[PDB]
C-alpha cells in the first residue's frame, strides 16, 4: 500500500500520500473553543473547530496553537488535530497506512516517545517512522551534501550534512522563527496607532507580514530612505475596511532574523549561526558546504532574503570561497516533498518501526536502531 | 497573473544556470592558463640549466 | 549507538529531471491553454450579455416612461 | 503591456551573455590545455638531452 507522509510542523500541517509533488491538504494547526454564550438553539454548534474551519469562524473563537516551539505542549489538542487530518482532510483510515512524521532536531525525548505511543495506540497505524526535518529538505533539493537552514514557523535549525554523513556536533538550533516575527510586527504596528490584541487578530497581523514585509538588502540605507521619501508606504485593507499604511515597518519586522537583539534575544542572526555551524565542521568539507548552502522552510520566503544572506556570508567567509545559496521556488513544501521522496524509496522500506517491534520494546524503541 | 510568474521563474532559472556556468568556465580558464605559464617557466629554467651544463 | 543505514544501490539527483522537466513544459502549456479557454469563455460572452441586458434595460425604461405618462395623464385631477 | 517585454528581453539577454562568455572561456581553456600538453612533451625531451649532456 501507500504511505502517509504527514508533517506536523508548527503553524501549517502538511499531509499527503507518498509519491506526489505537493501535499494534498494544507491547513493551519489551530484548535479554537468558542468563548461567548450562544443563544440560538439547534444551530448545531460544536465544542471545538479545528483546522481550516476555525480560520473562518475566528471572530468568536479563541484559537490556540498546540505546538509552541517544535515541542508539543497540549497533547489532547494535537491528538484532535491528527484525527482531523486523517479522517476529514484525507479520508483514509490509519489502520492500513504507514506514517512518516517529522521532528525538529534537538527536541525533548518525551515528545517523540509520546508521539509514537499515540500513533501506535490511538490511531493504530501499521508502522511509523520519525525523521529529522532538515534531511528531508536536503532530499528535495536532489543534493547529497550541503548545510540546510530550515527556518520554519516554530524553530529555526541549521543541520550541516556531507556526503550523507550528518555532523551531530554542528547542529545549531535557534528558537527565533515566524511566530516571533509575527509578535514583533504586532508590537511595532502600535507605533502608528493600530492595536491588535485578540488571538484572532494575530492572524490578521500574520497576513500583513506575509503580503507586505520584505528583507532589506542594506538596513541603514533603507532606514534612511524610508525616513525621507514615501515610496515605500504600502497600504492594506483590513477584514472590515479602514485601510492601514505600513511605512518602515515593512523591512523592520523580518530584520529581526539577522539581529535577534530586536526582540531581546542574545544570539546572533541567521546570517552568523550558519557561518558558525560551518566553522565547527572539519577543515576539508568547508568549501562544499559554502557552495551548497540550502534554504528551506516557510519563513525563508521573504522577498530579497537570498541576496541579503549571501551578502552577509560573503562578508564573513574568506574571500576565495564561492558562496552560493540554493533557494528553490517550492521552498514552503520542500520538507514534505523530501518526505515523499524518502517514503517512496525501496531501500528505505525496511526501516519502518513495525508494530510487533513496538510491542516488544515499548515506546522507547524510537531512540534505538530504528531512529 | 499566474502563468506569467511561472514563465518569469523559468527565465530566471536559465539566468542562474547560464551565469554560474560562465563563472565556472572563467575560473577554469584562469587555472588552466596559470598551469600552462608555470610549466613554460619551468621549461625556461631547464633551458638555462642546460646552458650552464653546456658551458 | 547511532543508527546504521543498510547499504543500497542508487540513486539521487536523477529524479530532479523527471520531476522538473515534466512541469517545465507541460505546466506552462496547460496554463496557457487554461488562460486562453477562460478568456474566450468569459470576456466576450460577458460583454455581449451586458449589452443584451442594457438593451432590455432601455426597453424597460421606455415601458416605464409610457406607463408613468399615461397614468399621470389620466390621474391628473 | 510594458513591463513584461522589457524584463523578459533583459533576462534573455543575460542568459545569452553568460552562455557566450562561457563558450569563449572554454575555448581558451581547451587551447591553453593543448599548449600545456605541448610544453610537457617538449620539456621531457629537453630533460633527456640534458641528461645525455651531463653524462
Ligand atoms: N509567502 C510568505 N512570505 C512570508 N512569510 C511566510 C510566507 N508563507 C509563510 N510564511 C511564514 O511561515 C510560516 C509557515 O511556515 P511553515 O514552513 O509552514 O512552518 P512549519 O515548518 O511548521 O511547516 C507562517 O507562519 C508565516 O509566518
Ligand atoms: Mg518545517
Amino acid at each position: 500500500t501507500t504511505a502517509l507522509v504527514c508533517d506536523n510542523g508548527s503553524g501549517l500541517v502538511k499531509a499527503g500520500f507518498a509519491g506526489d509533488d505537493a501535499p494534498r491538504a494544507v491547513f493551519p494547526s489551530i484548535v479554537g473553543r468558542p468563548r461567548h454564550q450562544g443563544v440560538m438553539v439547534g444551530m448545531g454548534q460544536k465544542d471545538s473547530y479545528v483546522g481550516d474551519e476555525a480560520q473562518s469562524k475566528r471572530g468568536i473563537l479563541t484559537l490556540k496553537y498546540p505546538i509552541e516551539h517544535g515541542i508539543i505542549t497540549n497533547w489532547d489538542d494535537m491528538e484532535k488535530i491528527w484525527h482531523h487530518t486523517f479522517y476529514n482532510e484525507l479520508r483514509v483510515a490509519p489502520e492500513e497506512h504507514p506514517t512518516l512524521l517529522t521532528e525538529a532536531p534537538l527536541n525533548p525525548k518525551a515528545n517523540r516517545e509520546k508521539m509514537t505511543q499515540i500513533m501506535f495506540e490511538t490511531f493504530n497505524v501499521p508502522a511509523m517512522y520519525v525523521a529529522i526535518q532538515a534531511v528531508l529538505s536536503l532530499y528535495a533539493s536532489g543534493r547529497t551534501t550541503g548545510i540546510v537552514l530550515d527556518s520554519g514557523d516554530g524553530v529555526t535549525h541549521n543541520v550541516p550534512i556531507y556526503e550523507g554523513y550528518a555532523l551531530p556536533h554542528a547542529i545549531m538550533r535557534l528558537d527565533l522563527a515566524g511566530r516571533d516575527l509575527t509578535d514583533y510586527l504586532m508590537k511595532i504596528l502600535t507605533e502608528r496607532g493600530y492595536s491588535f490584541v485578540t488571538t484572532a487578530e494575530r492572524e490578521i497581523v500574520r497576513d500583513i507580514k506575509e503580503k507586505l514585509c520584505y528583507v532589506a538588502l542594506d538596513f541603514e540605507n533603507e532606514m534612511a530612505t524610508a525616513a525621507s521619501s514615501s515610496s515605500l508606504e504600502k497600504s492594506y485593507e483590513l477584514p472590515d475596511g479602514q485601510v492601514i499604511t505600513i511605512g518602515n515597518e515593512r523591512f523592520r519586522c523580518p530584520e529581526t532574523l539577522f539581529q535577534p537583539s530586536f526582540i531581546g534575544m542574545e544570539s546572533a542572526g541567521i546570517h552568523e549561526t550558519t557561518y558558525n555551524s560551518i566553522m565547527k565542521c572539519d577543515i576539508d568539507i568547508r568549501k562544499d558546504l559554502y557552495a551548497n548552502n540550502v534554504l528551506s522552510g516557510g519563513t525563508t520566503m521573504y522577498p530579497g532574503i537570498a541576496d541579503r544572506m549571501q551578502k552577509e556570508i560573503t562578508a564573513l567567509a574568506p574571500s576565495t570561497m564561492k558562496i552560493k545559496i540554493i533557494a528553490p521556488p517550492e521552498r514552503k513544501y520542500s520538507v514534505w516533498i523530501g518526505g515523499s521522496i524518502l517514503a517512496s524509496l525501496s531501500t528505505f522500506q525496511q526501516m519502518w518501526i513495525s508494530k510487533q517491534e513496538y510491542d516488544e520494546a515499548g515506546p522507547s524503541i524510537v531512540h534505538r536502531k530504528c531512529f | 497573473m499566474d502563468a506569467i510568474k511561472k514563465k518569469m521563474q523559468m527565465l530566471k532559472l536559465d539566468k542562474e544556470n547560464a551565469l554560474d556556468r560562465a563563472e565556472q568556465a572563467e575560473a577554469d580558464k584562469k587555472a588552466a592558463e596559470d598551469r600552462s605559464k608555470q610549466l613554460e617557466d619551468e621549461l625556461v629554467s631547464l633551458q638555462k640549466k642546460l646552458k650552464g651544463t653546456e658551458d | 549507538v547511532p543508527p546504521k543505514i543498510p547499504d543500497g544501490e542508487r540513486v539521487d539527483f536523477d529524479d530532479i529531471h523527471r520531476k522538473r522537466v515534466e512541469k517545465d513544459l507541460n505546466e506552462l502549456q496547460t496554463l496557457i491553454e487554461a488562460h486562453f479557454e477562460n478568456r474566450k469563455k468569459e470576456e466576450e460572452e460577458l460583454i455581449s450579455l451586458k449589452d443584451r441586458i442594457e438593451k432590455r434595460r432601455a426597453e424597460r425604461a421606455e415601458q416605464q416612461r409610457i406607463r408613468n405618462e399615461r397614468e399621470k395623464e389620466r390621474q391628473n385631477r
